[PDB]
C-alpha cells in the first residue's frame, strides 16, 4: 500500500478569491477528472490490503502448551504483553522504516487516513502464523485440519522428493539450524537497515511528489506575482484576468502531471501487490514446487510479517 | 452426482438474483462511457474565450482579434484531448493485464491441471468451465473440499521388531484400539502391512514412536503352505 | 449522534461497542452499517469469527467427508 492523498482544484490553484473562481469554470470539468482520479487511486491502494493482509475469513489463535519440536516461534509470533500486538522481528521492521504530513496539509494536501489500520494487520499476519504452525496446509484449502508439526514437515519434504526418515533423525539438527537461522534476521535487521529500502523508496517517492507539487506555487509561471494578492490590488480587472489566466494555466500543468504520475505509480504498486498476493497463497497458505518464486532452494514453508506500506516475507527452504 | 448437478444449478439462481456479481466488466464499460462523456463535454467549454464556438468568433471579431481567439480553444481542447488519450493508455495497461492474467487461467486451469494454491480458486483445482462474456470471460471452476472430520490419534512411527516404519503414502490412525493408515485427504481405513509401511532407522532414534504389530502379509501365505511341505516330508519319514 | 475518531468527526450515526461485519466502510478501522425501528451505526471492523484449533503431539484430524464447490471468475479482457 502507499500513502493516500487528496488534492482540491480550488485551494491549490487560487485560494480566497471568487473572480479566479470563476475564470476554472471556464476550463470545464478537469476538476473532476482530477478528483476522481485520485480518488481512484486511494480506493485501489485500500484494495491492496484486501487481497494481500486479508486471506482467511477465521482468526487462528495458539495454543497455550507449546512443543514444536524444538523449533522456537517466539520471534514470528507477537507479543501479548504489549500493547499493540506486534511481534519481536516486526519491532525492527517499523523501527528502521521512516511534522511533514502538518505542514503538507497547510498548503491543501490532504493525506486520507487507510482503512485498514495497523493493529488489525498484525491480527490477520497472526491468524496466518497460527494456522500454518497447527493446520499447516489444510485450512487454506478447506476447513481446517489439526495435524502435529512433526508430522508436517513429513510430508513437506516429501513433496520435494526427500523421504520422511531424514526428519525424524534429523529432528535435533534442524531444530538447531532453524533456530539459529531465524536468529539471524534479527540480527541483520539490527545491523543493517537497508534491507528495507524497497519500502522506503516508496516514502521517499511520495515525499518529493508532495513536496514538489507544493513548491510549483512559489514560481510566478511568467506572471506579475505567486500571489493572488498582488496582481488583483495592483492592475487594472481587465489586465489581471490576463495574469491570473497565466497562473491558472500554469499550476493547472502542474497539477495535472501529479495526478498523471501518481496514476502510473498505481499501476505500479498493484502489480508489486498482485505479486505478493500470489506469494501469499502458494508459498505461505500453500507448498509451492515453482523454482526461484519462495525463494532459492526447495521451499517448504513461509512465515508472513507485517511491515508498514508492505509486507516481509519469511521463507524456509531446503538447502 | 447430486454435489455437482446441484452447484451448476446455484449458478443460475446467483446470477439472475444478484446482478452485481458482473460488475467486474460493468465496471469497464462505465469507464469507457464516463471518458467518452466527458471528452464531448470538453467542447462547450470557452476555455477563457469569449465564446466556444468557432463559427461565432469568426463572424463577430476582427481576423487580428480571432485568431487569439480561435487559438485558446485549439490549445484548450487539445489538452482535453490528450488528457483523454492519457487516460486510455494508462486503462490499457489495466486491461491488459486482466487479459494476461485471464490467458494464464485459460491454460493451467481449463486445459490443463493446476497445482497451484487458490490460482483457480478457493480449495484443491479438478476441472474449469470457460464461459463467454461481453468483453471479458467467465470461469467456473469446479475444486475438492473436505465437509466433516473427526479427531484421530497418530503415532510417528510404529515399532515391531525393533525396527522403526513408516508409512509409504498416508498417515497413521487410531480409534484408541487398533492402528489404521490412511490418506490425509480422505478416511480410508487400512490394516499396517509391510506392503503400506518401509523399514528405516530403528525404534530409538524416532521421538514418540509406539509399540505395535505390522501385519506381514506373506507371513500366513508362507506358513500355511509351509505346513504342507512339514506334513509332506512327514510322509517321507513315515 | 455526535461521534469523534482520527477520520474525523462523524455526525448522525450512533456508536456501537460490538464488532459485526459491516458494508459502507469509513476509515482507521472504524465502519459504517445499516441496521436496527432502524438507523446507521459506526462500529471498529470485525476481524472475523474466531476458531481455536486445538493442537497435541498425538491429535490428528482426518477429514470423513467431503464436498464438491463450483466457483465463478469473472476476469476483464
Amino acid at each position: 500500500s502507499m500513502t493516500k492523498t487528496s488534492v482540491d482544484c480550488t485551494m491549490y490553484i487560487c485560494g480566497d478569491s471568487t473572480e479566479c473562481s470563476n475564470l476554472l469554470l471556464q476550463y470545464g470539468s478537469f476538476c473532476t477528472q482530477l478528483n476522481r482520479a485520485l480518488t481512484g487511486i486511494a480506493v485501489e491502494q485500500d484494495k491492496n490490503t484486501q487481497e494481500v493482509f486479508a486471506q482467511v475469513k477465521q482468526i487462528y489463535k495458539t495454543p497455550p502448551i507449546k512443543d514444536f519440536g524444538g523449533f522456537n516461534f517466539s520471534q514470528i509470533l507477537p507479543d501479548p504483553s504489549k500493547p499493540s500486538k506486534r511481534s519481536f522481528i516486526e519491532d525492527l521492521l517499523f523501527n528502521k522504516v521512516t511534522d511533514l504530513i502538518c505542514a503538507q496539509k497547510f498548503n491543501g494536501l490532504t493525506v486520507l487516513p487507510p482503512l485498514l489500520t495497523d493493529e488489525m494487520i498484525a491480527q490477520y499476519t497472526s491468524a496466518l502464523l497460527a494456522g500454518t504452525i497447527t493446520s499447516g496446509w489444510t485450512f487454506g484449502a478447506g476447513a481446517a485440519l489439526q495435524i502435529p508439526f512433526a508430522m508436517q514437515m513429513a510430508y513437506r519434504f516429501n513433496g520435494i522428493g526427500v523421504t520422511q526418515n531424514v526428519l525424524y533423525e534429523n529432528q535435533k539438527l534442524i531444530a538447531n539450524q532453524f533456530n539459529s537461522a531465524i536468529g539471524k534476521i534479527q540480527d541483520s535487521l539490527s545491523s543493517t537497515a537497508s534491507a528495507l529500502g524497497k519500502l522506503q523508496d516508496v516514502v521517499n517517492q511520495n515525499a518529493q511528489a508532495l513536496n514538489t507539487l507544493v513548491k510549483q506555487l512559489s514560481s510566478n509561471f511568467g506572471a506579475i506575482s505567486s500571489v493572488l494578492n498582488d496582481i488583483l490590488s495592483r492592475l487594472d480587472p481587465p489586465e489581471a484576468e490576463v495574469q491570473i489566466d497565466r497562473l491558472i494555466t500554469g499550476r493547472l500543468q502542474s497539477l495535472q502531471t501529479y495526478v498523471t504520475q501518481q496514476l502510473i505509480r498505481a499501476a505500479e504498486i498493484r502489480a508489486s501487490a498482485n505479486l505478493a498476493a500470489t506469494k501469499m497463497s502458494e508459498c505461505v497458505l500453500g507448498q509451492s514446487k515453482r523454482v526461484d518464486f519462495c525463494g532459492k532452494g526447495y521451499h517448504l514453508m513461509s512465515f508472513p510479517q507485517s511491515a508498514p506500506h508492505g509486507v516481509v516475507f519469511l521463507h524456509v527452504t531446503y538447502v | 452426482a447430486n454435489q455437482f448437478n446441484s452447484a451448476i444449478g446455484k449458478i443460475q439462481d446467483s446470477l439472475s438474483s444478484t446482478a452485481s456479481a458482473l460488475g467486474k466488466l460493468q465496471d469497464v464499460v462505465n469507464q469507457n462511457a464516463q471518458a467518452l462523456n466527458t471528452l464531448v463535454k470538453q467542447l462547450s467549454s470557452n476555455f477563457g474565450a469569449i465564446s466556444s464556438v468557432l463559427n461565432d468568433i469568426l463572424s463577430r471579431l476582427d481576423p487580428p482579434e480571432a485568431e487569439v481567439q480561435i487559438d485558446r480553444l485549439i490549445t484548450g481542447r487539445l489538452q482535453s484531448l490528450q488528457t483523454y488519450v492519457t487516460q486510455q493508455l494508462i486503462r490499457a495497461a489495466e486491461i491488459r493485464a486482466s487479459a494476461n492474467l485471464a490467458a494464464t487461467k485459460m491454460s493451467e486451469c481449463v486445459l490443463g491441471q493446476s497445482k497451484r494454491v487458490d490460482f483457480c480458486g478457493k480449495g484443491y483445482h479438478l476441472m474449469s468451465f470457460p464461459q463467454s462474456a461481453p468483453h471479458g470471460v467467465v470461469f467456473l471452476h469446479v475444486t475438492y473440499v473436505p465437509a466433516q472430520e473427526k479427531n484421530f490419534t497418530t503415532a510417528p512411527a510404529i515399532c515391531h521388531d525393533g525396527k522403526a516404519h513408516f508409512p509409504r503414502e498416508g498417515v497413521f490412525v487410531s480409534n484408541g484400539t487398533h492402528w489404521f493408515v490412511t490418506q490425509r485427504n480422505f478416511y480410508e481405513p487400512q490394516i499396517i502391512t509391510t506392503d503400506n509401511t518401509f523399514v528405516s532407522g530403528n525404534c530409538d532414534v524416532v521421538i514418540g514412536i509406539v509399540n505395535n504389530t505390522v501385519y506381514d502379509p506373506l507371513q500366513p501365505e508362507l506358513d500355511s503352505f509351509k505346513e504342507e511341505l512339514d506334513k509332506y516330508f512327514k510322509n517321507h519319514t513315515s | 449522534n455526535v461521534f469523534q475518531t482520527r477520520a474525523g468527526c462523524l455526525i448522525g450515526a450512533e456508536h456501537v461497542n460490538n464488532s459485526y461485519e459491516c458494508d459502507i466502510p469509513i476509515g482507521a478501522g472504524i465502519c459504517a452499517s445499516y441496521q436496527t425501528s432502524q438507523s446507521i451505526i459506526a462500529y471498529t471492523m470485525s476481524l472475523g469469527v474466531e476458531n481455536s484449533v486445538a493442537y497435541s503431539n498425538n491429535s490428528i484430524a482426518i477429514p470423513t467427508n467431503f464436498t464438491i464447490s463450483v466457483t465463478t471468475e469473472i476476469l476483464p479482457v
